[PDB]
């Protein structure tokens, strides 16, 4: 009997998205240009809005949402963005698609560790994984007996979460059917996938091509949402917003120079060049940044795609 | 012993799109009449579909099974579900996919033999929900799974084979639906040859949408990814794509089955969309447009409140094309 | 120990070959066009007319016989035939090749129970009653050997029908030989429908029909043709009345020309439904209003893939 | 020189200088290969136990591959018959002075293994560690294949054998037989098997032997006697010679006959 | 319970060559002077590395990682130790190659766990605290023959015993740096382990090394940069060095004479320089040692061009053995 | 403990090597032409004497020696030689990098048992005086070395065909190389750009990983000439007491040019006995022209095996 195990929520992946407040629409079900932290992509945001109103309407029996989109547009960002319109601070457990290939852990025993970070409980709220670390098969068995009484007692309440899984094409054929059997029991959390590839062969069968590396029987219970590439007339805002969280003053042409990077390579490479760029202003004795630094950093560190081209042409 | 209170734990929502199937819809002289209890069109299979059903009642089916071949969008499930009602008012209908044998919570044996019992009042697999152990708790015990042995089976097999003459206990053939057969390999088929040797083995309907491939597990090709020795004991029935009018009755059923009203202009543009990409694709957009009119409260959708859903929610096909278009933008310099 | 075990035989494997009564042989060493269940394919039957001489003079020392042919040249037919001429309830087990890949068991145990199916009293049936396993093997091997040394019940080696051989692996080819070179071994006659391919388990080493020279010199080779439209109707005509179905001359000759489209087995397995169609049309025989009906409603093997490949090419672009 | 190249290394082995090497008898598969291999034990001294095992006789399920290399080496001595698991742990210690004692003397064995290119890299390994012994015998091998990918690796080797061991043994190839050489073989194996044949029947019996096989002719010597017994002629004339040929073939004809069958089936 | 003074147990062959650098050679405003502290040239790679040293010192380095991609033979591992010496006098440093994880003496995760134990520093490191309480050692090569078992519950026991001495006041804990050479050897089963270790507080900082561009990832069937999955390609800091100049060559070559106390004439410093950029720098410095003890055989202890133009002909380079053996086996194919 | 284990040797691999007993150098650092069996290899033998001094000057610290030469070009030769000038009775054991594929001994164990074959006083002998037991003979040699009654000496390890070792054994070999006691190891290849076993996807020189190559030193032996080759067998016949003719040395050298050397030198002992067929003394020409058609090699056999197989 413990109700204070509140030391939870590994945060370092989602710590880079503190600015997001939710989805932030009007009563007319349409999008604003910049609201609740999010900026742009007016297309797919009502697609969150129609889906999230189906959640409380309980229409989503055995359904899922795919997120087909290029690397680096905010497929993590919208995935968090619906986990603030479920409201009352629901849990949100992102992960990585390649986090299931471990050494000592069986492949089922991470998804239980994934799912229990999505099942949330003078009312305070924890996850089922939190009450698992409170006591650390029947080791994870007798923690049912704690909680099944309590909704029958009428004090705590079960709420669903968002198991946002990214880069699905690494996943082999086994975890799908363990997902699919566990997708739709009674109150399992909303499952959202995202990936960036096309015809991907499922790992382990080597002949069945398929869209997005998914077995074809599952995909037709899933709805598909896309997100386009950004434009620099608005792409200035998001890094400006993220730097406005961290108190960093920057000039505008440098950010207009920084916008070239988000066109040449990812946005994920683009927001990287703030905190290892602003720290150089302190050495030159300035708080705000000027054009020399973002110049100087851009030849000091290279992106992964730049690392590809320069290495092989200098290899031969 | 203490298990007659095992009445049903039925599936209601996964078989919940196939609500409007209530038989095969035949004549007494086995003739189609094209509009009865939901089945619209597809007489070519359905006229042949009445034939095997008559062979079931005469006991002429032992050593013979049904294979349905068809594309995505021409009724692999409905004709399979349509045989359930006319064979009996309460028969087991079990609609697993071929991928369901590829579970890591059991081997390929325990997935299929449990699925094999699932189509034999009550089902023989339903006895294993209490008379082996106690499961069915709150939702966190879906996440974990223990193992039932073979020991529970022969004790359970001992009652009902000798409650067979009792009169209170009865046995009834179901039907096993194996979707996507070429996923399975010949480690599993040889188990199925011993399965249909038994007296109470239910009838078998399997699904495919491929032509010539290789058998997985070995290195020889065949029809369908099934070896010849099972192919030469089959009844082989294919289907045909629906036409535009054929769908024009089909989509009227489910909107009637979900109390929404769509416009007569909006009706024919919807089956334009279903004939554009997929028959399955037309289904998911409907309730996805039902919420759309519910904000403006107009109690009947119009065509502009359809394309808003169609502008948002893509299909499976252009979800591949736009990803290749961005992938065109990667490898081309 | 308990010698009343009356029925253990998979009847559906021998169901479609009930109508054979003999080889139809001459004392001149010849055969006839229709006698005791067989029609045509005479030197194939007469090669069995050779082997029935050495099966009764005991000259098959280490030896067996393959059958070679396309699917539907009577390979199961001659197979079940020879147990009749050997006399007085010769035991028979048809075994396909790919019946060995089951997760319950290792591959060698499927084989020895068929070895114990092959050779009144059989060896597999003694092991079913006594239980209610390889521990049970010698205790039953001793007692009937004690009984035959006392002189109780005869034990004649039977016929093994090893079907579908080109998907067999390596370790059973090694395994089979060790009891093969006895005098208590039964005959293990093959059937094949696949040519020059690699022995399974070597993955690189090709062989004629994937069987090693280990066996290719101990096994006798026979070759068959395919049936002509004259000859195969008597196959259908005999099976139509052992299945007890009245049939005209008219619609039968439309049935046979499908037998040169697909195999002969696709012709015969539609006999039972096409008849039960006509019992809804309210007749007792079948006419041409049924053979046109069934073969456009129940599809064959090879056109089933050939239909779906011919339209999948335009559906997924 | 099947008996003339054979006597060459036959003098070294009883001289005492074969140590570290052994025999490999390659050639066409079954050229009297085992027959001349057994004849070397017949060419050897007063008690020379022989074995003719296979290259793939290791791939076993009752006994393991390591068990497959414990028994036949003990058979090719014999300590196996004095044995017949860890039963060797006593008698190898017991006879450590029984050989010096003097009841029954000891001999090495005449191990022949058929078609050693049916092996793998783990099983060639134990041949070296077993041949370290002083009681480790003279061994005989066989193959018909040269440059072959070794079972266990992505690397080929001629003869299927590790290349260091190919220069750690001695190499025999059995000479194939000609028209008179077939003519003596079936003749010797006619009066050995004593069924009356006309003189022309021995002649054309070589004519299929130069095309198809060699035990194919001896395959017919019992069967065609019975179709001669079918007419009660008591000598298989040219009729049954040219009758059962249509009924009895060899596979490289027959699999070719399906091969000229299969293509038009996949064409039309 | 008797190990505060069995402090350092390492190899003297790994730190046996590269002693000639103490730092990176920087001012207060992150510019070098082209000759200071041992580090020699390619200053852009130098001055970017100080930012990684700056970001460590400020408290915003967390999660980020270091990767160096250059040609094989331009001082890749050289740059990482200067980060250690510019981080204090005693910061730990552990050199691990790519193939060092494929142990048969232990599993794929205990070595990478034992990789992380060497890079956690405490003064009066954590890894040697484990090895005395686990097993008893300190012998000759007889114990280098066999092994022991490193009991896992000991590691949590000191993790319960470091809960005594950390916040008490005797011991401060200093993060070291771990080093992974030739990163394109590690399978994806351990990349997730690197994902599941950086998020700790006292987790060290990691620097990886490579020479591979786009390649098939070890473990899956996907061509990617560097043999690294996409999600962990992007939390990195990535630096690239050029091949060396010729003024840079004699600059190092002068410093690499006093280490092995060789006294070189002005003929070798010509030809070793040109031979140094012909095969590899690494093949050049290896040649200095053996030519010296031929010079003593020819009596006079000043190395002139005769020994160097003999030992280059005595000891070939790997770049023409891969010619010579290949050119032999070309002649082997011709019947 | 019980220290009378005098001879434990796999004598057959070194049995054709008991003639070589010296490198044949000057004191001043050049190479003689032909002394103690070593003929030729003029840019090879000075490589040995250099590594002689770096052994003796305690400066083979963390490096390795690789021999690269085609089969027949003396790879086994110079490896036996180096143990003959660092004093006599130094341990020398030849292993082949395919032998580790035992059926019942782990690839840990078959190496450590052959490592301790290479350190003497051997270490392999003291664990077979009696029979882990290795830990029990940890202390036995410990008391002797602090008694100064038995010395500690490194030896030499010789690996052949070494492309057949995977990724795994190298990292057992690389770390275990790095004691202050461990014997130096001689590598031996004949490979070019090869694919490392265990990955199938990393390629490198000599089938050897990119870690342990830069700290390996590279020595080439070249081919031979018949006038070099003819003195080899002339050295051989005197060492076995078998008289021989002049044209025998002319004839047998040609197959040394043709196939290789190891195929040539085994042929004496039967051709000696082929002379004893006719009871003569000298190996006249007809014995020499008789063998290579009767008995085969691996090279010309697999030519005539597979072609007459067709
Ligand atoms: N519309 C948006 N609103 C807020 N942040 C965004 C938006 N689009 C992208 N980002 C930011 O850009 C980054 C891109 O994330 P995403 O597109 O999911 O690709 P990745 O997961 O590869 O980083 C995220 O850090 C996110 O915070
Ligand atoms: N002839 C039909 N009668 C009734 N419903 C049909 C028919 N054809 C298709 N459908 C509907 O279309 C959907 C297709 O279901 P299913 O049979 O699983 O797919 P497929 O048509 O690809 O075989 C189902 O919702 C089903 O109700
Ligand atoms: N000569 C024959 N006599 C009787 N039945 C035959 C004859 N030839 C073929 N059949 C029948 O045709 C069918 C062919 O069976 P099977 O031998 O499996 O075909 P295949 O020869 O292709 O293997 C069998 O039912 C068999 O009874
Ligand atoms: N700028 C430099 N300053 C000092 N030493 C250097 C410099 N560049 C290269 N070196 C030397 O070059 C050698 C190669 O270093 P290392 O990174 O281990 O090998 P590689 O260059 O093959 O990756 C080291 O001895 C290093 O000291
Ligand atoms: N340089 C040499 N001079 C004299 N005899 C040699 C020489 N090299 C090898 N031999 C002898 O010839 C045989 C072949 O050995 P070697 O050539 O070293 O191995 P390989 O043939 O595998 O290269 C050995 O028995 C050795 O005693």
């Amino acid at each position: 009997k413990i109700e204070e195990v509140k030391s939870t929520t590994k945060t370092q992946r989602i710590a880079s998205h503190s600015h997001v407040k939710g989805l932030g629409l009007d009563e007319s079900g349409l999008a604003k240009q910049a609201a609740s932290g999010l900026v742009g992509q007016e297309n797919a945001r009502e697609a969150c809005g129609v889906i999230v109103e189906l959640i409380k309407s309980k229409k989503m029996a055995g359904r899922a949402v795919l997120l087909a989109g290029p690397p680096g547009t905010g497929k993590t960002a919208l995935a968090l963005a619906i986990a603030q319109e479920l409201g009352s601070k629901v849990p949100f457990c992102p992960m990585v698609g390649s986090e299931v290939y471990s050494t000592e852990i069986k492949k089922t025993e991470v998804l239980m560790e994934n799912f229990r970070r999505a099942i949330g409980l003078i009312i305070q709220d924890v996850t089922l994984h939190d009450l698992d670390v409170a006591n650390a098969d029947k080791l994870r068995g007798e923690i049912n007996k704690v909680v099944n009484k309590y909704i029958d007692q009428g004090i705590a309440e079960l709420v669903p979460g968002v198991l946002f899984v990214d880069e699905v094409h690494m996943l082999d054929i086994e975890c799908f059917t363990y997902l699919h059997r566990a997708l739709e029991s009674s109150i399992a959390p909303i499952v959202i996938f995202a990936s960036n590839r096309g015809n991907c062969v499922i790992r382990g069968t080597e002949d069945i091509t398929s869209p997005h590396g998914i077995p074809l029987d599952l995909l037709d219970r899933v709805m598909i949402i896309r997100t386009m590439l950004y434009t620099p007339q608005e792409m200035k805002q998001i890094i400006k917003i993220r730097a406005q969280t961290e108190g960093i003053n920057i000039s505008e042409e440098a950010l207009n120079h920084l916008g070239e990077i988000g066109t040449k390579t990812t946005l994920r490479y683009s927001v990287q060049l703030l905190t290892p760029a602003n720290l150089l202003a302190k050495i030159n004795g300035k708080d705000s940044i000027e054009k020399e630094h973002v110049e100087e950093i851009s030849e000091l560190f290279y992106d992964a795609k730049s690392s590809a081209k320069i290495l092989a042409d200098q290899q031969d | 012993t203490k298990v007659p209170e095992i009445r049903d734990v039925t599936r209601i929502e996964r078989i919940g799109a196939h609500s409007h199937i209530r038989g095969l819809g035949l004549d007494d002289a086995l003739e189609p009449r094209q509009a009865s209890q939901g089945m619209v069109g597809q007489l070519a299979a359905r006229r042949a579909a009445g034939v095997v059903l008559e062979m079931i009642r005469e006991g002429k089916i032992a050593g013979r099974a049904v294979l349905i071949a068809g594309q995505p969008g021409t009724g692999k499930t409905a004709i399979a579900m349509g045989m359930a009602q006319a064979l009996g008012p309460d028969t087991p209908f079990t609609a697993i996919a071929g991928s369901e044998i590829f579970s890591l919570e059991m081997s390929k044996t325990e997935a299929l033999t449990q699925a094999f019992r699932r189509s034999i009042t009550v089902s023989l697999h339903e006895i294993d929900v209490i008379n082996s152990r106690t499961q069915g708790f709150l939702a966190l015990f879906s996440g974990d799974t223990g193992e039932i042995k073979s020991e529970v089976r022969e004790q359970i097999n001992a009652k009902v084979a000798e409650w067979r003459e009792e009169g209170k206990a009865e046995i009834i053939p179901g039907v096993l639906f194996i979707d996507e057969v070429h996923m399975l390999d010949i480690e599993s088929f040889s188990f199925l040859n011993r399965a249909l040797e038994s007296d109470m083995a239910p009838v078998l309907i399997m699904a495919t949408n491929r032509g010539i491939t290789r058998i997985r597990g070995t290195s020889y090709q065949s029809p369908h990814g099934i070896p010849i020795d099972l192919l030469d004991r089959l009844l082989i029935v294919s289907t045909t794509p629906y036409s535009e009018k054929d769908t024009k009755q089909i989509l009227r059923i489910r909107c009637e089955e979900e109390d929404v009203e769509m416009s007569e202009d909006a009706y024919t543009v919807l089956t334009r969309i279903g004939l554009e990409t997929s028959l399955r694709y037309a289904i998911q957009l409907i309730t996805a447009a039902s919420l759309v009119c519910r904000k403006r409260k107009g109690t009947e959708v119009q065509v502009d409140d359809i394309k808003r859903v169609y502008s948002l929610f893509l299909d499976e096909s252009r979800s591949t094309q736009y990803m290749k278009e961005y992938q065109d933008a990667f490898l081309f310099n």
